[PDB]
């Protein structure tokens, strides 16, 4: 926890993130096969 | 999320030697107990070791065994297991006595056919040819006109050229009905040309064709490679003496007659030896003397006994293997004459008498274990002992036959494994040798 949540802090300041849900609301899975 | 796979290909069929691997051997020479598949028969299992290590020794020539021992008793098994020993490489060449008697040559030659087969032989061949499309076909005339000369141009992807050829390689071409635009091979060690098709930058030329299109060739149109065959001397004797290769009308002809066989006339052999001498002299080649196995050795005619003499003595000769089943017997052509093993006594003193001994129940047990894990059934402890206690009164084959027939019957009332019920009703259905013959001599009256 503790050294990723500082490298996170590092990063958040200018990086941004969303998770696809802003568009999943309209668009449908992967189908994924292995 | 999903996972998918696929497998419907039928495996290879299962048969009545497939569970033989090798001698099972350990570093010493001794036999194993029981490893490769096979049980017991230790005696004999050490003395094939000494001839597979007489095999891949390559020294000799026509030292020969004689493998016997009463019906049942592995001898065929043990053969099986010195070729499985040797590996792809070396040839074993599998015969069975009656098939000397041909309609088409003499006994005495058949045999040869087996001698010469049973040595095997690698070569380098180097052969270069010609590939590609042919974009130009251009034959050349000399003095009473007729043709003397061919230009063909040929295309690949790394480049063209403008070949002069021979005449027969235009009447060659010919007669595959070449044209421009299709795609050829030539090979020009042997005249030989092979047509595939219309190149694909034709593909649509037409809405109908006969043709299948193909791509364009590869590298340089003219190129050579080092191809490696595998042959036997036999393979050279037969093909000089009726030849299908060249391109000539004779040749083309007798490759469609009927290919009886003929009587190999001693001097093509002589030239035959002559010329893979050479081949090993310049290091193209390597010999691969291997075996020759006749099993039911018993019923050669004394005719074959006889020859056999002059050929295990010869130079040239492959290693050879016998099989035989038989006691005091009658040696078959002969009438008078009763000798041990069917064999003459004249022959018996050229072979190493290898002596296969009768299983006790134990071994029974055992072997019916490893046959039943090799037809891919599920067996139960007493369904085992059943089949060995019948193993006892009647012969090792029978008690191995019983398994599946008692699968069947396990599976068609719904069950995993035969069980000793299965056994006992299926030993109901299908008498065996003994106890048939007991019903048919109480009934002789009516047969
Ligand atoms: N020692 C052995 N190890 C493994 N299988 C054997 C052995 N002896 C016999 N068998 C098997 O039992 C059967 C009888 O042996 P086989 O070689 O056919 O006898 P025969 O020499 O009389 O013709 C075959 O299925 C064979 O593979």
């Amino acid at each position: 926890e503790n050294q990723l949540s500082r490298l996170h802090m590092i990063l958040k300041p200018f990086m941004l993130r969303r998770i696809k849900k802003d568009v999943e609301n309209e668009l449908s899975d992967k189908i994924e096969i292995l | 999320k999903i996972e998918e796979v696929k497998s419907t290909t039928k495996t290879q069929r299962i048969a009545s030697h497939s569970h033989v691997k090798g001698l099972g051997l350990d570093e010493s020479g001794l036999a194993k107990q029981a490893a490769s598949g096979l049980v017991g028969q230790e005696n004999a299992r050490e003395a094939c070791g000494v001839i597979v290590e007489l095999i891949k020794s390559k020294k000799m020539a026509g030292r020969a065994v004689l493998l016997a021992g009463p019906p049942g008793t592995g001898k065929t098994a043990l053969a099986l297991a010195i070729a499985q020993e040797l590996g792809s490489k070396v040839p074993f060449c599998p015969m069975v006595g009656s098939e000397v008697y041909s309609t088409e040559i003499k006994k005495t030659e058949v045999l040869m056919e087996n001698f010469r087969r049973a040595i095997g032989l690698r070569i380098k061949e180097t052969k270069e040819v010609y590939e590609g499309e042919v974009t130009e076909l251009t034959p050349c005339e000399t003095e009473n006109k007729t043709i003397s000369h061919v230009i063909i141009g040929l295309k690949t992807a790394k480049g063209t050229k403008q070949l002069k050829l021979d005449p027969s390689i235009f009447e060659s071409l010919q007669k595959e009905r070449v044209e421009a635009g299709d795609v050829i091979y030539i090979e020009a060690n042997s005249g030989a040309v092979k047509r595939q098709g219309r190149c694909d930058t034709y593909a649509t030329e037409f809405d109908l064709e006969a043709e299948e299109y193909v791509p364009l060739p590869k590298g340089d149109v003219h190129k050579k490679k080092e191809i490696i065959q595998d042959v036997t001397l036999h393979d050279l004797d037969v093909a000089n003496a009726r030849p299908q290769g060249g391109q000539d009308i004779l040749s083309m002809m007798g490759q469609l007659m009927k290919p009886k066989k003929t009587e190999i006339t001693d001097k093509l052999r002589g030239e035959i030896n002559k010329v893979v001498n050479k081949y090993i002299d310049q290091g193209i080649a390597e010999l691969v003397p291997g075996v020759l196995f006749v099993d039911e050795v018993h019923m050669l005619d004394i005719e074959c006994f006889t020859y056999l003499h002059r050929a295990l003595e010869s130079s040239i000769a492959p290693i050879v293997i016998f099989a035989s089943n038989r006691g005091n017997c009658v040696i078959r052509g002969t009438e008078d004459i009763t000798s041990p093993h069917g064999i003459p006594l004249d022959l018996l003193d050229r072979v190493m008498i290898i002596r296969t001994m009768l299983y006790t129940p134990q071994e029974m047990k055992q072997i019916i274990k490893i046959r039943a894990q090799t037809e891919g059934i599920n067996i139960s402890e007493e369904a085992l002992n059943h089949l060995g206690e019948i193993g006892t009164k009647t012969t090792l084959r029978y008690s191995v036959q019983l398994l599946t027939p008692a699968n069947l019957l396990a599976k068609i009332n719904g069950k995993d494994s035969i069980e000793k019920e299965h056994v006992e009703e299926i030993s109901e259905l299908f008498y065996d040798a003994k106890s048939s013959a007991k019903i048919l001599a109480d009934q002789q009256d009516k047969y």
